[PDB]
């Protein structure tokens, strides 16, 4: 269960990366 | 390591995405301050 | 306000082009106005 | 835990594919 917890913060980090990569893709599309 | 060009100069990766060089120690000490704010 | 030592390192690390001497000179120039940083300029070997 | 694990592999694969496709899209169509 503790391993599952730390994988949950890994998932949260990945969703933050999702948002950041969407922003980066939009910015590059602007250029 | 954090994303960056030719990491062991002119790297142009994202700003404010991953952890920072340091200052995690500083925020840990501030959290310690907050812990000591009640006793 | 004019950033402190830790903050100045925080900006300086992320610069593409940087060096120790430029950082030291920039720190001295930005914090030379403040009187809380005693100095003795006979030692120009980045010891201040 | 099993469901969250499966979600973890799904998000990993999606992150890999998305970051790839966006990096080619950026570094080619940005011109």
């Amino acid at each position: 269960l503790a391993a599952k917890k730390q994988e949950l913060e890994e998932i949260l980090h990945e969703m933050e990366a999702r948002i950041e990569e969407e922003e980066e893709r939009s910015q590059q599309l602007q250029a | 390591r954090i994303v960056g060009l030719d990491q062991m100069s002119a790297s142009k990766t994202k700003k404010g995405m991953f952890r920072t060089v340091g200052q995690l120690y500083k925020e840990q000490l501030t959290k310690l301050m907050t812990t000591l704010r009640n006793t | 306000n004019p950033p402190g030592v830790l903050a100045l390192l925080d900006e300086e690390c992320w610069f593409p082009k940087a060096t120790d001497t430029s950082f030291v000179e920039k720190l001295i120039q930005e914090q030379g106005n403040h009187a809380k940083f005693q100095k003795s300029k006979q030692l120009k070997d980045k010891t201040e």
